[PDB]
């Protein structure tokens, strides 16, 4: 069956992923000996965004 | 529309689910600080490192650090060669049980050895070994356990993740024609 | 007896061709036969401020000293030192030591300011870290030496005099002793492992430093010792807090087994990094095995009153007195060192804050059990040690539990004189 | 006067960034020893995380449409192989572009005139003129200083004598043969040396790289044979080995021989397709082959043992191999064949020794797959060259015994062309050097690639030039097709039977390129190595005459 | 379709025959209907393609004979035949879907 959707706190996470991309654009923009931390939090956003992707592509 | 499966997982979407559960690092790169930072989302702790002193990161940052030697996989508690042996005697003097199996049996077996072989005691005849010989005795009871198969209640009490994974699409297509039989008959 | 040029956790040829000449927590330096000549690897465990090298000798190196700021090499015979610095701008630097007729170089430091080298007579050369000496001194044969940040650790030995350590601190100009040659609690020695006495006869594996200013040192006995209290010129002891013939018979399901080994690194604030050398022979070989861990726990078990209680299980009314030791001596090596110097990272508060809350809290298994067996004066005496306050009235309620009145009368007389010392 | 370190530094400073195309290599598509030296440059930068391109250049001018178009993100460029002889400021057009330059390039040489346009004026190339080639010699330096500067009669006639006096300096440079003084894939491992990353895998990149020009190229092998036989002691796990487990590779020295692929080919099937035999006991007649067998005769091999392929031979006779070939190569000559050599073996896979690999990598260069009719060829070898570049690794061994099988029906060919020039005699015995003109026979189609013609050329050089004196001569080859009559001929070099004072042997630079300057018959100058060439049908015999005239040699 | 093209009217589904005049009225209607979801949602501009998971961030990627240098989104590439990158594998899943790049 379908069932009922989570309508609380997916507007949280639509409203944090828009929050963050940013940051990355105006840390890797804004610093110019560490490209470690700049390829961690690349790695994790398209990894949540692929949860998202396979959710809602789901139903 | 995924219609290629979309009704099971398919075996690379359950190296997904296990690269979320943590395990413990010997670190290479210090960074804590003396008297820039990972700022992720879903950890957002241990900035603060050692060199040489164990720590527990999630499992998909540390195999993003030993690729370019950054730090070293630990063994969990199961990769031993006198620990497997108590699990495997488990299984010859009790032919109805499953022994026990930390349920990341199969795929913390994979990712481990392919990646991070220079960290245990000797994998070579020792591990690979014991894994493929604790797949195959547990392959036979799977087998023996589907000739008592009804239409009401079944009991399958300790399987991995994996050796569930490819047996889904045989027992719900065919457990859902003993229930059109049974209750069309009634 | 004969003396053996000693390097901190070195190991010896065996039948194979490449050992380590050195082994702490910054990297391991090993050495490899060419029939003429050796090639020495220097290889690091940090990563992200080093680099690692390899050369090619020529005079047949034995000795060196591995730490952060360069690298001393040395010679057994001809006397013969090369200072090798990890920076690029700063150049190197070779000197040629004199020698007598049958003398030896038995080991060497790098202290950031200091360059001492000690021969097997008893002198004491002390360079500048250019190459300029500075003085030149007459003590006993020195068979071990290690240093840290500015402090310097020595073991004394004679055929006649024994063993005695030496703990002093060459500072800017500051030249403090802290003891000069007290005697030392260690039992030196008297099979697979003949190998092993031949090279090392003294019989001590690896000393070092802590990682907070405490030396160490691991004899024989595989026993880790620790000094505690070495600012104050009385009140030295030397607490042991690891036996190696202990924690591997609980390992090995309470039985004796001839096959685990423990080969120490460093020391960290509560845990023992260790290469687990697993077989006949008591070095690890090559690769170098991960370090695992271990904890401490105080000397405190007994072999055979276990195996009447049945891996190793213990019950709570013995494991309740070994985490009252333990957490009573590690506030001792944690409230001075704030107080005298200080913390380095941080954080030094709030682990001092937990350690107290272990340290009333096991006190509360054995003062129930105090109560349990109808005693009141045993149990009077554990509550003058509970320092948390919040912990006394908490006992008061387990007074009543056991029903002993005249006991809950007597801690409520301990609060009352505890409650007029603060107002003065 | 660059060392490396200083210059690694100097490239991670503008290339760490977000954009892809930050540094682009280019790869010489022949050079096998240009092969390893960019395989273990993609480790280095796989480690680092930076991101690049690695595009293969074939010919001289394909260079130029690949540099002048693509311009846009060069915050680095790097060369290997190339840009050792021609001058690149006066070929590629560059000008200044505003210290700081927006482009580097880091040219990566093996050859012999330094071309000092290149090394001095270093505006934007990057030299590579640490003394291993440069050796520090001053008269070249001093002489292009008191160059640029460009009663007064008499101090300037002076000044003219000493102009004329200084471009004679310069004219004893750039007249000079060119050859090989150092590997590439030795000076990259130096500076993996001082970085820190020196693998196991890293170690045989170099075994591949310095015994491709062994074979047939000069020998500078004798003097970085003792470099690489102490960085194989130094990284070795123990003394004594477990018994075979199916992990741990392990490659340690052994006694190897000169044969070609024993390992995977028969004992009697390596003695006639070979160099040092060949030229000891002239197999090609029918007066050497009965010498073949009296052989084994005297080794107690029968003719049946010695055509079973080498792993179905029995145990006992490969235990005493290395004990019947000192007893009775004596008599033969034959003592040079017992030689020092690497194994490499991946657990239960089997070995392959140094020498065994190599030729299964120029044989998978040009088989195993008008002027519009030239340049669809030319994409047969640059797609030829990723199917080397795969094999080289350790996971795909499907991969690498399509190359053997490939390689010894490229020598069976060869030895069937080589056997009918030497009874027909079809040479030219000249006053200044020898010549020979194929013109018909059998697979003619195999020899219009630039490693062929030199694997033939190689058995010919070790062939008549040989332990007897007859003379020293060079050789000139000419093969020939249809499809508008290329004609590649081919300048070869004349060499010693082992047993190494004048290094110079090369002439067919300078003394060729004056003829092609002074009628320009039909000619084409388009490879990397400026000693072979095409040219027109009727330009033949009009361009071979003036070669025995103005003789430099 | 709507991958990377964002306008792929001809180009793809190359019959355009074996369709009635309903069914092919049916389907370009269709594809409009799309396009408003990934206008709602901006977790990504056409949310379509890559129900692959992510794994192994920088990837290695060799050109299969397709001239043209053609990309301009993210920087150009200066793409020649047979020459193979190191790049990430977010600024290709949007070309190794055309045919174009072979390699994973």
């Amino acid at each position: 069956e379908l069932l009922p959707y989570p309508h609380q706190l997916m507007k949280r996470l639509l409203n944090r992923i828009s929050m963050q991309s940013q940051l990355i654009e105006n840390i890797s923009m804004g610093f110019l000996e560490s490209k470690l931390p700049l390829l961690c939090m690349e790695t994790e956003l398209e990894r949540l965004k692929f949860v998202i992707r396979s959710y809602i592509r789901c139903r | 529309l995924p219609a290629h499966l979309q009704q099971t997982f398919s075996p690379e979407e359950i190296q997904f689910i296990v690269e979320n559960e943590p395990i413990k690092i010997f670190p290479r790169i210090t960074t804590r600080q003396k008297i820039w930072q990972l700022i992720t989302t879903d950890d957002k702790a241990l900035n603060n490192m050692v060199a040489m002193r164990s720590t527990e990161v999630v499992l998909w940052i540390a195999l993003l650090l030993k690729q370019q030697s950054k730090c070293s996989i630990v063994a969990p508690q199961w990769l031993t060669t006198k620990e497997l042996d108590r699990k495997i005697q488990y299984e010859k003097t009790h032919p109805d049980r499953f022994s026990e199996l930390p349920w990341n049996w199969l795929v913390l077996a994979r990712i481990l050895f392919n990646k991070a072989k220079d960290d245990f005691h000797d994998p070579i005849h020792e591990l690979r070994g014991k894994i493929q010989d604790l797949r195959e005795i547990r392959q036979i009871k799977v087998l023996k356990g589907l000739k008592y198969l009804n239409e009401s209640h079944l009991q399958l009490d300790n399987l991995s993740l994996l050796e569930i994974n490819e047996l889904r699409p045989f027992i719900t297509e065919i457990m859902d024609k003993l229930r059109e039989i049974h209750t069309a008959s009634l | 007896f004969r003396y053996m040029p000693f390097s901190p956790a070195g190991t010896p040829f065996g039948f194979t061709d490449r050992r380590y000449l050195t082994m702490n927590e910054v990297g391991y330096v090993s050495t490899v036969k060419n029939s003429e000549q050796y090639s020495i690897t220097v290889s690091f465990f940090d990563v992200g401020r080093f680099r690692e090298y390899h050369f090619e000798d020529l005079f047949g190196y034995d000795l060196c000293f591995l730490n952060e700021k360069g690298t001393l090499f040395g010679q057994s015979k001809t006397g013969q030192i090369q200072y090798r610095p990890h920076d690029s701008i700063h150049s190197n630097w070779t000197k040629i030591i004199p020698l007598q007729a049958g003398e030896r170089i038995t080991s060497v430091a790098a202290t950031p300011v200091r360059v001492i080298v000690g021969t097997s007579l008893g002198y004491f050369r002390s360079f500048n870290q250019f190459g300029v000496p500075f003085a030149v001194e007459k003590t006993s044969p020195i068979v071990a030496l290690t240093a840290q940040n500015y402090r310097v650790f020595s073991v004394h030995y004679s055929q006649f005099h024994g063993l005695s350590y030496s703990l002093s601190e060459l500072g800017t100009s500051s030249k403090r002793y802290y003891k000069r040659e007290c005697p030392l609690p260690m039992s030196l020695p008297n099979d697979a492992n003949l190998d092993y006495y031949n090279f090392n006869p003294m019989g001590i594996k690896s000393l070092f430093f802590s990682s907070y200013g405490d030396p160490c040192i691991f004899g024989s006995d595989n026993t880790l010792l620790l000094l505690s209290k070495w600012r104050s010129p009385e009140e030295s002891k030397w607490l042991p807090i690891l036996d190696s013939n202990m924690e591997i018979w609980k390992m090995s399901g309470g039985k004796e087994t001839t096959d685990i080994h423990v080969w120490p690194l460093a020391l960290a604030y509560d845990t023992l990094n260790c290469i687990l050398v697993k077989g006949k022979h008591i070095w690890p070989e090559f690769p170098l095995p991960l370090p695992s861990e271990m904890e401490i726990r105080m000397p405190v078990f007994v072999k055979s009153k276990l195996l009447e209680e049945n891996e190793i299980q213990i019950p709570v009314s013995m494991a309740a007195e070994e985490e009252y030791l333990r957490s009573k001596v590690l506030s001792e090596l944690l409230t001075d060192t704030l107080e005298n110097d200080g913390e380095m990272y941080g954080n030094e508060n709030e682990v001092l804050a937990a350690l107290n809350g272990a340290y009333d809290k096991a006190l509360l298994r054995l003062f129930a059990s105090a109560c349990s067996d109808q005693n009141v004066e045993k149990a009077l005496s554990l509550a003058h040690e509970l320092k948390q306050d919040r912990a006394l009235t908490a006992a008061v309620k387990i007074s009543e539990r056991a029903e002993l009145p005249s006991l809950v009368k007597k801690i409520n007389n301990i609060r009352e004189a505890r409650y007029e010392q603060q107002l003065k | 006067i660059s060392q490396f370190s200083e210059a690694y530094n100097k490239i991670l400073r503008n290339s760490s960034s977000h954009s892809s195309c930050q540094l682009v290599i280019f790869v010489s598509c022949l050079n096998i020893d240009a092969l390893c030296a960019t395989k273990m440059l993609s480790l280095l930068f796989k480690k680092q995380l930076v991101q690049s391109q690695i595009v293969p250049i074939f010919g001289y001018s394909e260079l130029r449409r690949h540099y002048s178009q693509l311009d846009d993100n060069i915050n680095s460029l790097l060369l290997v192989g190339f840009g050792g002889v021609i001058d690149l400021e006066a070929f590629l057009e560059i000008d200044p572009q505003e210290q700081s330059f927006r482009r580097d390039i880091y040219v990566l040489d093996a050859h012999r005139p330094w071309n000092l346009d290149n090394i001095f004026g270093s505006q934007i190339i990057q030299c590579f003129d640490d003394g291993t080639v440069d050796d520090t010699l001053g008269e070249q330096k001093e002489a292009y200083y008191k160059l640029l500067e460009l009663n007064d009669l008499s101090k300037r006639k002076q000044r003219k004598k000493q102009i004329h006096e200084y471009e004679g300096v310069l004219e004893e440079y750039y007249s000079q043969g060119t050859t090989v003084v150092n590997s590439i894939s030795a000076q990259i491992y130096s500076l993996l040396s001082a970085i820190g990353e020196t693998n196991l895998s890293n170690l045989w990149l170099n075994i591949l790289g310095t015994t491709s020009l062994d074979i047939a190229y000069a020998q500078v092998y004798n003097r970085l044979y003792p470099l690489l036989q102490d960085e194989v002691k130094r990284l070795t796990p123990s003394s004594r080995n477990s018994v075979k487990t199916p992990d741990t590779l392990t490659l340690n020295i052994q006694p190897d021989y000169y044969l070609f692929l024993l390992r995977h080919s028969s004992l009697y099937d390596s003695f006639y397709y070979s160099n040092y035999v060949n030229a000891k006991l002239s197999l090609w007649n029918e007066n050497g082959k009965k010498r073949l067998h009296k052989m084994f005769a005297r080794m107690g091999i029968p003719l049946s043992t010695a055509q079973e392929t080498w792993l179905y031979m029995d145990h006992s006779i490969k235990r005493e191999l290395g004990i019947i070939f000192d007893k009775n190569l004596d008599r033969y000559g034959l003592q040079d064949i017992i030689r020092d050599g690497f194994v490499r073996t991946l657990g239960y896979r089997g070995s392959i020794s140094a020498s065994e690999f190599v030729e299964a990598l120029t044989a998978l260069l040009e088989v195993g797959n008008s002027a519009q009719k030239l340049t669809n060829l030319r994409k047969r070898w640059v797609s030829n060259f990723w199917l080397s570049w795969d094999a080289l690794d350790d996971r795909k061994v499907e991969l690498l015994n399509r190359g053997i099988q490939l390689a010894q029906d490229l020598q069976r060919a060869i030895f069937n062309t080589g056997v009918a020039i030497l009874e027909k005699k079809l040479i030219k015995h000249l006053r200044i050097y020898r010549l020979c003109v194929l013109q018909d026979g059998p697979d003619l189609d195999l020899y219009r690639n630039p490693l062929t013609l030199l694997r033939l050329g190689n058995w010919l050089i070790e062939c008549c030039a040989e332990s007897e004196d007859k003379q020293l001569l060079p050789m000139v080859l000419a093969s020939i097709d249809e499809n508008t009559d290329t004609y590649l001929v081919a300048g070869l070099t004349p060499r010693y039977p082992r047993g190494t004072k004048k290094p110079i042997l090369n002439n067919f630079s300078m003394a060729f390129q004056q003829i092609t300057a002074e009628t320009d018959a039909k000619v084409r100058i388009d490879n990397f190595e400026s000693s072979i060439i095409e040219i027109r049908r009727e330009d033949l015999s009009p361009f071979l005459e003036k070669l025995t005239l103005s003789g430099l040699l | 379709n709507g991958l990377d093209l964002m306008s792929s009217i001809t180009f793809s589904q190359q019959d355009t025959n074996n369709l009635s005049h309903q069914e092919q009225e049916y389907l370009k209607e269709y594809c409009d209907l799309i396009t408003d979801l990934k206008s709602g949602d901006l977790v990504d501009i056409d949310l379509s393609g890559s129900l692959v998971p992510p794994s192994d961030v920088f990837i290695d990627v060799r050109v299969l004979k397709d001239a043209g240098e053609i990309q301009t989104e993210y920087g150009v590439f200066n793409l020649i035949k047979d020459s193979q990158f190191f790049v990430r594998q977010s600024d290709v899943e949007r070309l190794i879907q055309q045919g174009y790049l072979q390699k994973i």
